[PDB]
């Protein structure tokens, strides 16, 4: 019932709805699978890189400010608990 | 008989042409590496301390 409890919410989303739904499942799976936050960032980048070819930069922290140059429609912003799963593919 | 060496002079003229050459050039951007950095208040304070 932990998956129901997390209720991850995407504050800002710039991606197709079908792709966005897939990201939520990966984000929930990554948090339980990874013992530490640093492991979560590596797991999200590896899964997305395998799923979609390109260069992916992912940063997750309790408090942070980010300005980035990402390919249009490849940036999805979702916040679960105190962790921000942010991925932006840059060509 | 009307044509004469002084009467008609023939000169052969050609234009210098550089020899055609075939060369292959390959360019490949600088190697890029993946870097993961985790920052915490205690770690920032420890370096500062």
């Amino acid at each position: 019932s932990h998956l129901d409890k997390v209720q991850p919410v995407i504050k800002n989303s710039d991606m197709s709805v079908e792709m966005q739904k897939e990201v939520e499942e990966v984000a929930k799976k990554a948090i339980d699978y990874c013992n530490t936050d640093k492991e979560i960032a590596t797991f999200i980048k590896d899964d997305f890189r395998s799923r979609y070819h390109g260069t992916w930069h992912c940063i997750v922290g309790r408090n942070f400010g980010s300005f980035v140059t990402f390919e249009r429609s490849y940036y999805i912003y979702l916040y679960v608990g105190q962790l921000a799963i942010l991925l932006f593919k840059t060509g | 008989t009307l044509r004469n060496k002084f009467n008609y002079n023939t000169r052969e003229c050609q234009t210098i042409n550089p020899s055609i050459r075939e060369r292959g050039v390959s360019t490949e951007p600088p190697p890029s590496d993946t870097i993961c950095g985790n920052i915490t208040q205690w770690e920032i304070f420890d370096a500062y301390y």
